[PDB]
């Protein structure tokens, strides 16, 4: 099962992968928060 | 900005490379 | 096959755990989303 | 053994699913990227 | 735009169909 | 608003958590 533990290690590399783009996601997600958060306190 | 959005992209290109790879293996399994 | 099992259930659990950041931050999208238009209305 | 090959199978999928997921939600965050940006200069 | 909505909500309603069903899977292999 | 903000912070650390406990069982298989 060298094959099987090669594709075990490529789903939770690809897991790392997807979980630093939600990561990535969720700060630039913060900042548009903030920018609409200072524009709705302008009007 | 556009540059946490070139982070994000990137670590989608990879993600797209190593799902390719991922049903490679799983079809050779 | 204790091994393979466990790390098996981790990886299920884990794509639990992505999905369900991933539905939380959709909702938060979503809410700038409106706060977008309500913006571009006044 | 035909149950594990079933959940690899499914599990891949479900990569595949998240990742276009994400992929999405990165489309409409851009597009509330842009609406901000023009909402700043309307305002700011 | 509505679109986006609509693919993303598609996406994770089918995500939500696959987790359950690698969940029911993974008891299979368990029991 | 501050609900999702909080709850994606708690989703994100155990992920985090989790992916750790999946890349420490990977190397012992």
């Amino acid at each position: 099962t060298v094959q099987a533990r090669q594709l075990l290690s490529g789903i939770v590399q690809q897991q790392n992968n997807l979980l630093r783009a939600i990561e990535a996601q969720q700060h630039l997600l913060q900042l548009t928060v903030w920018g609409i958060k200072q524009l709705q306190a302008r009007i | 900005w556009q540059e946490w959005e070139q982070k994000i992209t990137a670590l989608l290109e990879q993600a797209q490379i190593q799902q390719e790879k991922n049903e490679y293996e799983l079809q050779k399994l």
